[PDB]
RNA sequence: AGAGUGUAGCUUAAAAGCACCCAACUUACACUUAGGAGAUUCAAUUGACGCUCUGA
RNA sequence: UACAUGCUAAGACUUCACCAGUCAAAGCGAAC
């Protein structure tokens, strides 16, 4: 028995097919800042 | 390959403890803690 | 005597009462995530591309005392608002403000590379000579 | 059967030192007032009520595996984990009039 | 000639934040550390200076 | 890998019992 998520599930808009075309987190610090 | 050996305190005498050491390595001397004098002292092995 | 009537329960609603008595709880958990919440007041340094922010907060996230290079009273005395001298200046002014706010002990948790930064060494040094201890006292149980 | 799992569910009152969960792997993470053990068992450091939340996972800089996994994330992902908190109930103390000197 | 107009590259930023450059480690990239430049087009919400589109 | 892999002590877990097993705050003592 599954229930749909209430609001926007995190990591939804950015979930693209081409993961090799969007830049990655080069550093720990930016990941921390955003989170 | 390894031997269960015993070390005897130089200070706080009568206090001993067991460790493991390789068959080939040199004689084993450590700096342990004993509660007889409640301080850190050297332990030198006496019997395997 | 009508003067000497006291409730057997003394209520002291100062937010910092128990913390200053080293009795208030710290958030002891969070052992698997950076940073640690086990503090009362925290020093947070935000080094951005153009400016340098120094922050003293509580566990609540309530910003208590700030020293900013985005502030005219200080900005006008720096050539460049982002450099080691700016960091030293911000640490100095922050320590001066912290002494006046009644804050003398805080926790600073930098990244290992940020700790290696010379600007952060000067920040910490300036704060220490300011009279602020960058180490919180242990809780009394 | 290792008999692992949550020992105390959400909303359950907890005393200091009570074990909340026993895990082989970090299924649940220590949150507020929840300590961990060698076995990575989550015990309670305060007395109160257990809450399960979802929080942003920013791992320690020294944890090189977590660090470079974080680095490999795109600028779209943010990691989330399930954390366990103890909301403390009783105040840590009271002031009593001992003596009128 | 008419229309859309307007903050450094981008901003339902309000002189900000990311973008950006050189120097050091790296074969190199990346990280990191230390430095650099930046802007609300001019006058009184309005008009006129610059750009794009549609005309001949 | 390590030589405080020391001493003590709330509170709990556990292979359906038992015997065994785990985790651990505070404290003393030590690193820092």
């Amino acid at each position: 028995r599954r229930t749909p998520p209430l609001g926007p599930m995190p990591n939804s808009d950015i979930d693209l097919s081409n993961l090799e075309r969007l830049e990655k987190y080069r550093s720990f610090d930016r990941y921390r800042r955003r989170a | 390959k390894n031997i269960l050996v015993r070390m005897v305190s130089e200070a706080g005498t009568g206090f001993c403890f067991n460790t493991k050491r390789n068959r080939l390595r040199e004689k084993l001397t450590l700096l342990h803690y004993d509660p007889v004098v409640k301080q850190r002292v050297l332990f030198v092995e006496k019997k395997k | 005597v009508e003067n000497e009537a006291v409730a057997p329960e003394f209520t002291n609603r100062n937010p910092r009462n128990l913390e200053l008595l080293s009795v208030a709880r710290k958030e002891r958990g969070w052992r698997t995530v950076f940073p640690s919440r086990e503090f009362w007041h925290r020093l947070r340094v935000i080094r951005t591309q153009h400016h340098v922010e120094a922050l003293v907060e509580h566990q609540n996230g309530k910003v208590v005392v700030s020293a900013s290079t985005r502030e005219w009273a200080i900005k006008k005395h720096l050539y460049s608002t982002r450099n080691v001298v700016a960091c030293e200046s911000i640490g100095r002014v922050l320590a001066q403000r912290c002494l006046e706010a009644g804050i003398n002990f805080m926790v600073y948790q930098p990244t290992p590379w940020e700790a290696a930064s010379d600007s952060m060494k000067r920040l910490q040094s300036a704060m220490t000579e300011g009279g602020v201890v960058l180490r919180e006292p242990q809780r009394i149980y | 059967g290792r008999r692992q799992g949550i020992k105390k569910m959400e909303g359950h009152y907890v005393h200091a030192g009570n074990i909340i969960a026993t895990q082989r792997h970090f299924r649940w993470h220590p949150g507020a007032h929840v300590g961990v053990g060698k076995n990575k068992c989550l015990y309670a450091l305060e007395e109160g009520i257990v809450r399960y939340t979802k929080e942003v996972y920013v791992p320690h800089p020294r944890n090189t595996e977590a660090v470079d996994l974080i680095t490999r994330l795109p600028k779209g992902a943010v990691l989330y984990k399930t954390f366990v908190h103890v909301v403390p109930a009783k105040p840590e103390g009271t002031f009593k009039l001992v003596a009128m000197l």
